[PDB]
């Protein structure tokens, strides 16, 4: 019945911005942990962003830390991701999550997991 | 007082809350009822991971596992949760572990008051000090 619905993807060009969205329904999320992953082409699901329950602390991969900013909503039960001074390495297809079960928040672990949205930018 | 007199089950609110049928005033502390496990604080049920009378347990919110309702015990496995930026972790009979533990080869200590790891900062545990990771791991050394 969990649901977890990411939009505001698309083309873009180097330079320029997207906010991605990820609206949760069914559960709610606001005494969890919400993060971004993305999978670039051939490659693995990696760690882009993730944010406290209130909302207060937050953890970025060195790669997008500056350019990317997580925030929510718990009001709304939902998390953004304002991606900033976009690159043609940030073209991967996007995941929005909740509630980590590994150790940590970087952990590719999670309880829900979105159904990803298509990022990509052109040179 | 803030309630009238109830009985059993009510809907207040927007919310479930259970009253003594001896009494008519709002349970508190753990209870089993028709095979569900709450904590109750003047009739509701909290949320969150609190000590009943076989250990801590994940008191959560409605839907996060075989469609419980707000408050019920979960089955909640051999896995960390971080809820409301506290880490606990649980064994496999669904309940949080307290003390000194070792997970994936780290180690840990949960407060045996809370269940919560000792986390970010210096620590004094039985008259030692010890360094935790903002992750809830014990750095190398004494302090």
């Amino acid at each position: 019945q969990v649901q977890l619905v990411e939009s505001g993807g698309g083309l873009a060009q180097a330079g320029g911005s997207l906010r991605l969205s990820c609206a949760a329904s069914g559960r709610t999320f606001s005494m969890d942990p919400m993060a971004w992953f993305r999978q670039p082409p051939g490659k693995e699901r990696e760690f882009v962003a993730a944010g406290s329950s209130t909302g207060r602390t937050t953890y970025y991969a060195d790669s997008v830390k500056g350019r990317f900013t997580i925030s929510r909503d718990n009001a709304k039960n939902t998390v953004y991701l304002q991606m900033n001074s976009l690159k043609p390495e940030d073209t991967a297809v996007y995941y929005c999550a909740a509630a980590p079960y590994g150790a940590n928040w970087y952990r590719d672990e999670y309880a829900y997991w979105g159904q990803g949205t298509q990022v990509t930018v052109s040179s | 007082h803030h309630h009238h007199h109830h009985t059993g089950w009510v809907t207040i609110d927007g919310r479930r809350y259970y009253f003594e049928p001896n009494t008519a005033i709002g349970a508190n502390g753990y209870k089993i009822i028709d095979n569900k496990n709450f904590y109750f604080r003047n009739g509701l049920p909290q949320i969150g991971v609190f000590k009943g009378p076989n250990g801590f347990e994940y008191f959560a919110p409605a839907n996060t596992d075989a469609n419980n309702i707000d408050g019920q015990a979960i089955r909640y496995q051999n896995r960390f949760l971080h809820l409301l930026g506290n880490i606990y972790y649980f064994g496999n009979n669904s309940k949080a572990v307290t003390g000194w533990q070792t997970i994936n080869g780290n180690m840990y200590y949960f407060m045996p008051d809370t269940a919560m790891a000792a986390a970010g900062g210096l620590f004094e545990i039985d008259g030692v000090i010890y360094f935790f990771g903002v992750d809830g791991v014990k750095a190398p050394g004494i302090y």
